[PDB]
DNA sequence: TTTTTT
DNA sequence: TCCGAGCGAA
DNA sequence: TTTGCCCGGA
């Protein structure tokens, strides 16, 4: 679409233009694509995974897997409970987020998915029999979000019908993939851009643009400030062009998104006032956080290497933050209300400074 | 059934089929048998953990009691039926308050696995139960008293089936031997007692296994060895030479033997870590902390072994818990 | 619930009560004989029996022509909200 | 053939295929003669025989046309709870078996009873699980049932006891490196020396794992359209294992003990995308077997690795996790 | 076959299972040459089915020896229904059977519908349930004993049977209150069909469970009069007579309290 | 610019009905020879296709081809919203965003006007060709829709197979197994009600119950159907208009066995 | 959707 | 167009 | 000492 991010996103694998190893494996498995194993895509947030597995299926299938559109299914819960699901589907695949109907994924996956493997299709406008003479392709995106009996319903299906299907699961982390899923897919590893890659895509938009830019520094200062993360560069890139006049300087700062200000703030008070007092302010900031689409996750991240930057911590202070962090990380992961265990991390924190 | 009693797992080609084959409850058998001689019959609770003979016993009860034609003459329920407040109201209440259809006498209600049960169904039986005891007695088996509600467990009597003995199982596998035309050698015999936990199911199970694996079960003889290979259980000879590399060589070539003895037969971790802790326990140990933190340690590593994990790692862990437990007995 | 108080109690809210003008039909100026007062008791006691009863009964407490006095234990619930801005809220205490 | 991923194509399809599980397979065989199959609790880690063994054995007892009448397959895609477990399993198990054909009784052993395949049987709920006591034991004339799990303690104690049970061993090097060769030399694979029990060392007992490696490295092979023979270090890329040289670096790190120089290069790290598990093993693989190392070291590192892996077996974050980890370390 | 019973219209089965399929859940027919015979007990086993059908209800009967078929009644219902009313329905089964079928064929087309029911292994005696000489019994049309029995049981949960010399009492005693309803033997020669008879050595009173009766009077469909046979100690026997065979009840009393 | 008047506005309501649960949103080319529609169903296992002709509208012009982009749930309501009988009129402009429905009863007081608004649907093209399928049938619609229901309801699954003078509906569920065996007859006197069969090579395939019950809801338009399956095709079910017809092409299951 | 009391 | 039931489901 | 969203219905 419009933005720059979106605009100018490779569509093929010879378009693509970091990791060129990755490319080369791509282009490997694309050569004989009749006996593909099921793939799953990992790698850190924002690198090219779906990027790269759009081209993937492009190679395998042609330029029609662009070709989207989005469709409404409905299914029913044993309670009788209506539930809605979005569904993206081109002429050649299915791309499916289960997360998104919450503990009911599980259903996804044993009546729709189910039903993909079990059934052939028609297609009047590349067979000459009515018939798709090919298996049939599924993205399941988000897939380390799936619970666990979600993933246990997957392990048969993915081998009963391995004929007619085969499925692509992308995911930025595999620790929440239980082991007989893994076992059963083919891992590939989708490493960050290097920042010279990211440069130069920067770049390049900067030229097709027509954006005025004092020196290439500016560039190398936005990749640095990306942490590898492609998608925040650009829309990064684009942002700080809006707010001057399309004309990038030296002195042009990075912006940095509401959220990441809001939890920088928040560190600033931890680390200034240990108090009851404080603590109940930190709660507030954190509800506000929380009921505004900032996962607790990401929050529990950000705050600790937030923490871990302050000049004036020891050594001693760091060490018992990062354990704290570890520790409540796998509360959150345990339990439900997610407040609870940020405020039990930020009192800890508090105490051990 | 099909074919013949021959075709049937051992497990139930055994089920005792009169009270004189049910071993290792003598107690509880002459007390319920001489209930039965003298008409008095009260609300019976079998309560014990698995395979012990408790289903056994009361078929066997209700067998002696109505003859060959039991089976028209009681009502049996488990876990595998319905057995909401509704079925207590209408199909156990209506039972409990009718006369037989077959042959006249008291009614036996039978409700196995009664564990299952909800508060309000245990809760609704309350006065069924006291109000047509006149012509109708109640029998409750569990293996988990604590689900059971209190109101329940007063109006019914008591009996503890016991983890069988050795000497009991000695016995059925005594008879079995005979009916198999089986051998089975002393230290055998020996192995397979000390595995079933006094579980006469896992008795059966690893005699049928074993015969199995047999070449020519005529003239070969079950020897632990057939038991361990089988069952893919760590020779005691093995649990002992980790343990003792554990305790008294360094870490390069304690980690060395751990691999190379659960590579011999391609041994798990968890069934070395239960033969060790049962060796560890016999050990005098001059400090409690030694005993405080192997069990904890041990206890939190067979937790995460439970749910997967890297086996390397966990060996690793075992080795390290038992070494730092152990200096601190100076 | 709100069917049976539509089809019930409803009618008396703007009507006459033929016990009371029987009652005192001989007695001469006797005003409030043939009117209502309409006791709605135990309100904090309507469960799943009576869908919608809240409800209806504060539309009633606007729309009545007849004296009405609910009564309820737990005034504080969130169920008894309702009726807020529509009742004369007399709170009776523990005697001494 | 040219349509099926290596390791459906190559399932093994009698008990004979099955490679390192005689102890099991010895048993199951015998009763192809004895005709009393018990009750089966199939248990082990992933990628290791169990469906593919249940499947051969029906298909030796029955022969291919009077299976699909003496088989009832659930597993963790179906719907499994109380009531289905009460009604559906039940009547199964309650049915007359199917009457065999003459050419079916000359060529199968074609035993008296029908089977029950609960696989991935440990995500069925305890009170399901309950619910199918009784009708193992009833019905046993003419049923048998074939539970499957991956982690025998979600099998709830009763079941277990009523079962027989065959424990699957993890395969290694030592007694899959034939399949694995077979599957090579079928596929015209061109290997080094060592790769093959590279592969099964890295695949760290599970032999689908090794199978899909072996197939992506030869997909890699036959694209380069060199003829050379697959490396060890190709393959080790394939498996997502780290460069030696980069644990090295990981290893100075700690040894130098600043915390700010620990964590740049943690935080550097993670933008390879490396597992943090692989990461773990690795570490542990190289403390645990050095002899620079003394006794305590190696007591207090082994704990911190079994509480690190704990913890990301949860689906904890990587980075936080391996952060952790490796400031502790360094402080010992 | 080994077996083969031609119904002439499948009507006459449907109607016969119908009359005892909401009492009972799992049936065993026993087929011989003589006919078939079949036998079923309720959930709370309280009450037995017993169904006689002769050679004569069949337009062609072959049981070449004894087979027994166990089967779930609603299934049986399900495929009933799934044929018409007015097809030949032809029974079929082979030695040692794994299953049933119901062969619905019409004449005028050359369509045929085969059905295959998967039978049970349910190995259960019949016994023969029938004590030689009952205390009372008595004969009654069917419709006054359905109006009996249906408004007695809103009254009750309960209904007592008492037979003395030349009366029959039906009580029912409950929370509104309580009825009554006395009989007593007529022969009417106009019309014998409204007869009511009664034959008795020992007086008898029994009570009943009213939902087991409320089941029972569904019999009345497939015959106009019904029978019932009563004794101190005994199950009550409630016979429906077919054309060719019989429909049996036998409901066990209440405990006397 | 375009209008279309029907005899009777029971034909198009029964049209709308036959293919409105298997696809919502529809595309109709209304072109000079008459109306013709395609669509795929979301799960792509379904082809529906109309070719209603001019002879079936009692009236009919469109001199410039024109495409009406509509949901099928409104003109079912609106269609509804309509008397039994009327003379349902379709109008349409050069370039409409709705539709005019105008339902012209037989006496002149009753007049209704309604209106639909049309919809943008990116719709491709699909080229459908003739093919020499392995057999060919021919039955009245009341039959094989109850053999449908029946069977459904033993089974998920239903095979359809075809041998020489003999066509068999099967279905093998968990109680049992039920079919039906149809052989070519022909009657005289009720021509209507014959079975013909044309066979080439021997048919076996199997379809999902659910499909086949959808699609069955099409026999009031037909009092027969023509039922044509080939080994490497989907299934064509037909039932002849007036001019025109309803199509039906059905993916079959995957033989995960074979 | 609800564990226990003395 | 206005109103808040009943549930916590991000 | 009782929140936020916002049902089904008018
Ligand atoms: N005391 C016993 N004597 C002889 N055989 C026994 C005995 N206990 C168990 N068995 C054997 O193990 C099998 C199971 O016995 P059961 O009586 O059904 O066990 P259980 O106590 O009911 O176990 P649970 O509580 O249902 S897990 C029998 O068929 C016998 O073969
Ligand atoms: N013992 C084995 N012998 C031969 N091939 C094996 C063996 N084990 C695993 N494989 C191979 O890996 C594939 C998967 O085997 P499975 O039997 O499905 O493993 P599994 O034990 O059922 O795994 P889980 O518990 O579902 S993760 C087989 O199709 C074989 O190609
Ligand atoms: N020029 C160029 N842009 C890329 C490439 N890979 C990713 N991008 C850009 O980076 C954006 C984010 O990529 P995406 O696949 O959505 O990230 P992920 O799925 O979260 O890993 C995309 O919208 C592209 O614009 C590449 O190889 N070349
Ligand atoms: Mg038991
Ligand atoms: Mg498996």
């Amino acid at each position: 679409m419009s933005l720059w991010v979106d605009k100018y996103r490779p569509k093929s694998l010879n378009a693509l233009s970091h990791n060129e190893e990755l490319t080369n494996f791509l282009k490997s498995l694309s050569d004989q694509p009749r006996d593909l194993p099921h793939l799953l895509l990992y790698g850190p947030n924002g690198t090219g995974k779906k990027t790269r597995c759009m081209a993937l299926l492009e190679s395998i299938f042609g330029p029609g897997v662009y070709r989207l559109k989005i469709d409404v299914r409905q299914f029913v819960t044993a309670s009788n409970r209506k539930l809605e699901l979005n569904v993206v589907s081109s002429p050649y695949h299915l791309e499916i987020t289960p997360s998104d109907m919450g503990n009911n994924d599980r259903i996804v996956i044993q009546e729709l998915l189910k039903e993909v493997a079990q059934m052939e299709q028609v297609d009047f406008q590349d067979s000459k029999d009515g018939l798709a003479h090919r298996y049939k392709c599924v993205i399941i995106n988000e897939a380390n979000s799936l619970t666990k009996d979600a993933q246990a319903a997957l392990r048969r299906t993915m081998e009963k019908y391995s004929k007619n299907i085969r499925l692509i699961m992308v995911c930025d982390s595999m620790s929440p993939i239980i082991a007989p899923i893994k076992s059963r897919c083919l891992l590939i590893r989708c490493p960050a851009p290097s920042d010279s890659e990211i440069s130069t895509i920067l770049s390049d938009v900067v030229t097709n643009e027509r954006i005025q830019l004092e020196t290439k520094d500016i560039l190398k200062r936005i990749a640095q400030a990306s942490n590898g993360n492609l998608r925040v560069s650009l829309l990064m890139l684009e942002s700080m062009a809006l707010n001057n006049e399309l004309a990038l300087k030296s002195s042009s700062p990075i912006i940095k998104p509401d959220w990441i200000i809001v939890i920088h703030k928040l560190t600033r008070k931890i680390v200034k006032e240990r108090s009851v007092n404080s603590l109940i302010e930190c709660r507030a900031v954190l509800y506000d956080l929380l009921a505004h689409c900032i996962p607790a996750n990401i929050i529990l991240k950000e705050l600790t290497f937030s923490l871990l930057d302050v000049e004036t911590l020891n050594t001693t202070n760091k060490s018992s933050i990062i354990e704290y962090s570890s520790v409540f990380d796998e509360r959150l992961s345990l339990g439900n209300k997610a407040i609870f265990h940020l405020e039990g991390f930020i009192a800890k924190v508090m105490c051990c400074l | 059934e099909k074919r013949s009693k021959e075709n049937l797992p051992w497990v139930e080609k055994y089920r005792p089929e009169t009270l004189d084959e049910v071993y290792g409850q003598n107690e509880v058998i002459t007390t319920v048998r001489k209930f039965v001689d003298e008409g008095k019959l009260p609300h019976l609770l079998f309560y014990g953990p698995p395979g012990t003979g408790k289903t056994s016993t009361i078929v066997a009860l209700a067998r002696e009691i109505y003859g060959k034609n039991y089976s028209n003459m009681v009502l049996e329920l488990n876990a595998s039926d319905d057995r909401g407040i509704d079925v207590v109201r209408n199909q156990i209440k209506d039972f409990a308050s009718t006369r037989q259809i077959f042959s006249k006498g008291f009614k036996l209600i039978i409700l196995d696995e009664a564990d299952a049960m909800t508060n309000a169904a245990q809760n609704a039986l309350r006065r069924v139960i006291e109000r047509y005891t006149k012509n109708t007695r109640f029998c409750v088996l569990a293996n988990y008293a604590h689900k059971l509600t209190p109101a329940l467990l007063s109006r019914c009597t008591r009996f503890r089936f016991q983890p069988l003995p050795q000497e009991a199982i000695e016995r059925r596998i005594a008879n079995v031997l005979v009916h198999e035309k089986l051998k089975l050698s002393p230290n055998a015999e020996k192995a397979l007692i000390e595995l079933s936990n006094g579980d006469m199911r896992r008795v059966l199970n690893v005699l049928q296994s074993c015969k199995a694996t047999l070449d020519n079960p005529d003239e070969d003889e079950i020897s632990d060895d057939v038991i361990y290979e089988c069952c893919g259980a760590p020779r005691p000879s093995d649990l002992k030479a980790v343990l003792k590399s554990i305790l008294e060589d360094d870490w390069g070539t304690a980690h060395y033997t751990l691999n190379k003895v659960r590579s011999a037969k391609g041994l798990a971790l968890i069934d070395l870590i239960e033969g060790i802790v049962k060796i560890l326990e016999d050990y005098e140990l001059q400090n409690e902390e030694t005993r405080v933190h192997l069990l904890t340690k041990l206890a939190d590593i067979e937790y995460s072994i439970s749910k997967g994990g890297n086996d390397q790692i966990q060996g690793s862990a075992v080795i390290g818990a038992i070494k730092a437990s152990f200096e601190n007995e100076t | 619930s709100k069917t049976l108080l539509n089809a019930g109690v409803k009618n008396a809210l703007d009507n006459m009560s033929v016990v009371g003008y029987f009652k005192h039909n001989e007695e001469a100026q006797n005003l409030n004989g043939k009117h209502f007062v309409i006791i709605m008791d135990e309100v904090d006691g309507m469960s799943g029996g009576d869908r919608g009863g809240v409800g209806q009964l504060a539309q009633f407490c606007r729309k009545t022509s007849t004296p009405l006095i609910l009564i309820c234990n737990e005034r504080n619930l969130p169920k008894m909200r309702p009726f807020d801005r529509v009742c004369l809220d007399i709170q009776f205490r523990r005697p001494d | 053939l040219a349509q099926q991923p290596w390791v459906e194509k190559y399932r093994p399809k009698n008990l004979d295929e099955v490679t390192a599980q005689d102890h099991a397979v010895t048993v199951l065989k015998k009763t192809l003669k004895s005709a009393n199959l018990p009750h089966m609790l199939f248990y082990g880690p992933p990628g290791t025989g169990k469906t593919s063994t249940i499947l051969a054995l029906t298909k030796e007892l029955y022969g291919p046309d009077l299976m699909k009448s003496r088989i009832l397959e659930l597993n963790a895609s179906d719907e499994r709870g109380i009531s289905i477990v009460r009604e559906k399993v039940k009547n199964f198990a309650r049915l007359t078996v199917s009457k065999p054909s003459k050419h079916d009784l000359e060529n199968y052993p074609c035993p008296p009873y029908k089977i029950i395949i609960l696989d991935e049987a440990d995500s069925m709920t305890a009170d399901a699980q309950s619910a199918l006591r009784r009708t193992m034991e009833t019905y046993s004339g003419v049923t048998r049932f074939c539970l499957i799990c991956n982690y025998v303690t979600r099998i709830i104690d009763p079941l277990a006891s009523r079962c027989s049970k065959f424990r699957f061993k993890a395969l290694d090097a030592s007694n899959a490196i034939d399949r694995l060769r077979f599957i090579s030399e079928q596929e015209n694979v061109k290997c080094d020396d060592g790769v093959l029990e590279r592969i099964l060392d890295i695949s760290a007992g599970d032999l689908r794992r090794g199978i899909t490696l072996l197939q992506s490295a030869s997909k890699g092979a036959q694209y380069l359209g060199d003829g050379k023979n697959i490396t060890s270090t190709q393959v080790e890329e394939l498996a997502g294992v780290v460069p030696h040289d980069i644990l090295i670096e990981i290893v100075e790190k700690v040894k130098s003990g600043d915390f700010d120089e620990i964590k740049k290069y943690v935080n550097t790290f993670m933008k390879s995308g490396w597992s943090a598990a692989s990461v773990v093993n690795q570490l542990h693989e190289y403390y645990i077997t050095n002899d620079n190392f003394d006794t305590n070291f190696k007591n207090q590192i082994s704990w911190l690795l079994f509480t690190t892996d704990s913890r990301l077996n949860n689906g904890t974050n990587e980075h936080i996790q391996l952060l952790n980890l490796l400031v502790k370390i360094s402080q010992l | 076959s080994m077996l083969e019973a031609k119904f002439e219209e499948a009507s006459l089965f449907k109607r016969i299972i119908d009359g005892f399929k909401d009492c009972v859940q799992l049936v065993n027919f026993q087929c011989k040459e003589d006919g078939i015979i079949a036998q079923a007990v309720d959930d709370s086993r309280v009450l037995l089915v017993s169904l006689e059908i002769g050679v004569e209800a069949f337009q062609e009967y072959r049981c070449d020896h004894p087979v027994t078929l166990g089967m779930d009644l609603t299934s049986l219902s399900k495929i009933l229904r799934c044929g018409n009313n007015t097809d030949t329905l032809t029974l079929i089964a082979d030695n040692t059977p794994d299953s049933i079928i119901l062969l619905f064929e019409d004449t005028k087309k050359d369509r045929i519908a085969e059905y295959s029911l998967k039978l049970m292994d349910i190995d259960a005696d019949f016994l023969k349930i029938e004590e030689l000489q009952y205390d009372s019994t008595l004969s009654l049309p069917s419709s006054e004993f359905s109006k009996i029995v249906r408004d007695l049981s809103q009254l009750s949960d309960s209904i007592n049977i008492m037979i003395t010399k030349e009366t029959i009492k039906f009580v029912a005693d409950g929370d509104i209150g309580s009825g009554s309803v006395i009989i007593k033997p007529f022969v009417d020669m106009e019309h014998p069909e409204t007869s009511i008879k009664l034959e008795m050595d020992q007086p008898v009173d029994l009570t009943f469970g009213a939902k087991y009766l409320l089941d029972i009077i569904k019999g009345s469909s497939l015959s106009d009069r019904v029978g019932i046979r009563l004794s101190s100690e005994a199950p009550a026997l409630f016979q429906f007579d077919l054309k060719s065979g019989f429909l049996q009840f036998f409901l066990a009393p209440k405990f006397n309290d």
